[PDB]
DNA sequence: TGGCCGTTTTCGTTGTTTTTTTCTGTCTCGTGCCTGGTGTCTTGGGTGTAATCCCCTTGGCGGTTAAAACGCGGGGGACAGCGCGTACGTGCGTTTAAGCGGTGCTAGAGCTGTCTACGACCAATTGAGCGGCCTCGGCACCGGGATTCTGAT
């Protein structure tokens, strides 16, 4: 049940950075679902790369490749 | 004399054109537009027939999809009429 | 006996996954248990981890007279309980008629060549006739109403429904003593449902699971497994213990032939289909 | 000359729908499709091999690429067919 | 967040380990994604002449993005 | 030439897009949008044409432009 | 344990454009990510170009066309200017 | 004239910016090595160039008809205003677990060595696949009756 670790005030802070001034009570649970889906998709691909490499350790590069192939290129974690 | 109420014929047209697949923009003006736009990139160009048809299929598919999203934006604002701001919201969220 | 899938829920499988297994048609821990991982994974809303938890916790938890004397002699006294016997023959040879008769003869005393058990008729072809069961019951002096009471009936509409009724049959066959399980036009739904050619492997897999369930029920309940096949299969041969070839003699009298049996000779016996019964040939 | 998948698409079509034909435009779309999926899978396999400092693309790279590119049931069935085909081929 | 990542990853393959920077990479990606989503969501709320974001705003934003 | 993409044509496109009612200002807006789209695609297409040292834009030039803009088109290979 | 990167070249460029400015390790990592990303985009497009035209060689022409396809407007023009100048100077 | 209602001031508050001092760890430089890049020479094949041919793009004419343009009436939908009630923002006291710092161990990433299976390469063969030609049947166009559906009553 760790998705609940994505707290209401954390989601509020993320929304604030996104420019949001007011937030419906139902947003938080909604956000959690969305986040979980996103995470699942990334991690699935990442783990796939890890498994292809016959490793037991997910590397930063595994994640970077997953993100890249999902059209969400991330800078800063190569090498 | 008979007259359909506002909306009835619109809906009829929606069903009609969602049922079919024919291109909806006229051939010759589209071609004219394509050649005009192309001229500002490269001189002396010619076009394969299928190249212009390719551009038209792509353009019309793009516009239809954009109108779908635009419609969703209009309905979101509790309207049934699409407006420029609907298009602009759709294009902003698409990353255009 | 059975191990209803309810007990799997106390092992710590979540209840939603048990509902998904029942939707798939698995209603016992026995059902989940003797299957590989992939069966549970293909079910909607089931991951590989839940399938591994299910299999692990499941592994923690887990002669009937034909009433034709000539056929009984051909079979050495009647169907052996605990095994599948296939009778392949042309249409109208009496497969359905023999099934209706057996649905009652199974209820006959063992001293009369029966199994002293109730019958199960799963129909796929519409040929189920309670009146035929009543006629056979009054022929052998069995209660026709009790035959229908000793026959739980449901028409399988497709191969999936055909296999799913065995799960209901498996749970239902525990509550009452049965001796006969009938699947009429058992191969017809695999041709009508799976009518395409690329889907042949799919009907073969579904049929394989269906046959395994039939054999399982036979060994569990000591019941006779009777399936009727229209030949417009060799897979049943390894599964079926005795292959009987049926052909029509004119009038209502049928010719029976053994065309494969590892134990019974290829041989023939004559019998008839009478309003009351499937009954000895009277030329 | 100028290659396409047309004859193979037609053979498959005859397998799944014996009495069904296909228009020229539809065949063009099927050819576009096959080339597209070829490129996606081959490209991902290429990257898989590169990431792991391997110079050979094997069936394992193809399989992993399929798992990455195809959704759910399509991925499972495709993996099944590829594996089956390689097994039938090997002997 | 780390616990979230490990729980989810473990439901794909058991006994996995993580490089520290892998989890940090995942967090950067997730937060950037959510912040952008909240920008679009906010635009949808404002479009409907509201100042309060609601689930339907999120759903519209994601539908137009092609996520749904 | 952009005015050659007429109001009833844009209406037909919107109908296929499921639109029931349409503001008068849509048409001009649509034209601007169309122009931008066309420009981008054509700019890339011609680039391909020029690389091949040709004076004729081919269907493949267009297909490659569309593909590289994430708008894959089937049917013109 | 030898790991190559673009760090020293990025740093040399940095000293060219902002002589008294430094850069954090994280920022340098983002710059390295950037260079590798653009490398991949350009090389990949060039590969596709050579393939489309039945050429077995990627030349500066393929690089240039790829640059024109991938880069926006003035950025593309400026990049093309730099590459062309570099190739002509190299040739001499 | 006296009493109200509106606005601007201010003082108290208060978050946040600014500006200075201590520290600290991470960045900027050195140096040793080693392996990847540069000079030189070779072959060979891919690309550049030139001629050819033909197809397919461009341009023009004419008609004709369906679609676009335009006018107009009206209705319904956009939009502004208003009321309300409730859900959300703000603040405060409590509690909860995130964070940080140390320590410990073992799983597993990563590197090296060896060798054998496996894929590149190459020559001869040939049969699958492609271009071209022909034909017939699926589909399209036409037309006319049936059914549906819409709007006024």
């Amino acid at each position: 049940d760790n998705i609940q670790g994505i707290t209401k005030p954390a989601i509020r802070r993320l929304a604030r950075r996104g420019g949001v001034k007011r937030i419906s009570g139902l947003i938080y649970e909604e956000t959690r679902g969305v986040l979980k889906v996103f995470l699942e998709n990334v991690i699935r691909d990442a783990v796939t790369y890890t498994e292809h490499a016959k490793r037991k350790t997910v590397t930063a590069m595994d994640v970077v490749y997953a993100l890249k192939r999902q059209g969400r290129t991330l800078y800063g974690f190569g090498g | 004399p008979h007259r359909y109420r506002p909306g009835t014929v619109a809906l009829r047209e929606i069903r009609r054109y969602q049922k079919s697949t024919e291109l909806l923009i006229r051939k010759l003006p589209f071609q004219r537009l394509v050649r005009e736009i192309a001229q500002d990139f490269k001189t002396d160009l010619r076009f394969q027939s299928s190249a212009v048809m390719a551009l038209q299929e792509a353009c019309e598919a793009y516009l239809v999809g954009l109108f779908e999203d635009t419609n969703l934006c209009a309905i979101h604002a509790k309207r049934v009429t699409i407006m420029p701001k609907d298009i602009q919201l759709a294009r902003r969220i698409r990353g255009e | 006996g059975p191990q209803p899938i309810s007990r799997l829920e106390q092992c710590g499988i979540n209840a939603n996954d048990v509902k998904k297994l029942e939707e798939a048609g698995f209603h016992t821990v026995e059902a989940v248990a003797y299957a590989p991982k992939k069966e549970l994974i293909n079910i909607k809303g089931i991951s590989e981890a839940k399938a591994d938890k299910i299999l692990a916790e499941a592994a923690k938890l887990v002669q009937i007279t034909t009433g034709s004397k000539e056929l009984d002699k051909l079979l050495q006294g009647g169907i052996e309980t605990g095994s599948i016997t296939e009778m392949f023959g042309e249409f109208r040879t009496g497969k359905t008629q023999i099934c209706h008769t057996l649905a009652v003869t199974c209820q006959l005393p063992i001293d009369r060549g029966g199994g002293e058990g109730k019958a199960m008729y799963i129909d796929t072809e519409g040929t189920f006739r309670p009146e035929r069961l009543l006629a056979v019951a009054e022929r052998y002096g069995l209660s026709g109403s009790d035959v229908l009471d000793n026959v739980a009936y449901a028409r399988a509409f497709n191969t999936d429904h055909q296999t799913q009724l065995l799960y209901q049959a498996s749970a239902m066959m525990v509550e009452s003593r049965y001796a006969l399980l009938i699947v009429d036009s058992a191969t017809a739904l695999y041709r009508t449902d799976y009518s395409g050619r690329g889907e042949l492997s799919a009907r073969q897999m579904h049929l394989a699971r269906f046959l395994r369930m039939l054999l399982r029920l036979a060994d569990e309940f000591g019941v006779a497994v009777v399936i009727t096949n229209q030949v417009v299969g060799n897979i049943i041969a390894h599964a079926s213990t005795t292959r009987l070839y049926l052909r029509k003699g004119r009038g209502e009298t049928r010719i029976c032939k053994i065309y494969d049996s590892p134990c019974l000779p290829e041989a023939e016996a004559m019998f008839a289909i009478n309003a009351d019964g499937v009954g000895d040939a009277k030329d | 000359r100028k290659e396409s998948y047309s004859i193979y698409v037609y053979k498959v079509l005859k397998q799944v729908h014996p009495d069904t034909g296909i228009s020229s435009k539809a065949m063009g779309i099927m050819n576009s499709f096959v080339n597209d999926i070829f490129e996606r899978i081959a490209g991902e396999a290429s990257r898989l091999a590169h990431y792991n400092k391997r110079s050979t693309i094997t069936s394992r790279e193809i399989q992993t690429a399929v798992r990455l590119l195809l959704p759910g049931e399509l991925a499972k069935h495709a993996v099944s067919e590829g594996t089956k085909a390689v097994t039938k081929y090997t002997s | 967040f780390q616990r979230l990542v490990r729980e989810i990853a473990q439901d794909f393959k058991t006994d996995l380990r993580f490089q520290s920077s892998a989890v940090m990479a995942l967090q950067e990606a997730c937060e950037a994604y959510l912040v952008g989503l909240f920008e679009d969501t906010n635009l949808c709320a404002i479009h409907a002449k509201r100042v309060t974001i609601m689930p339907k705003d999120i759903q519209l934003a994601r539908r137009i993005r092609g996520e749904r």
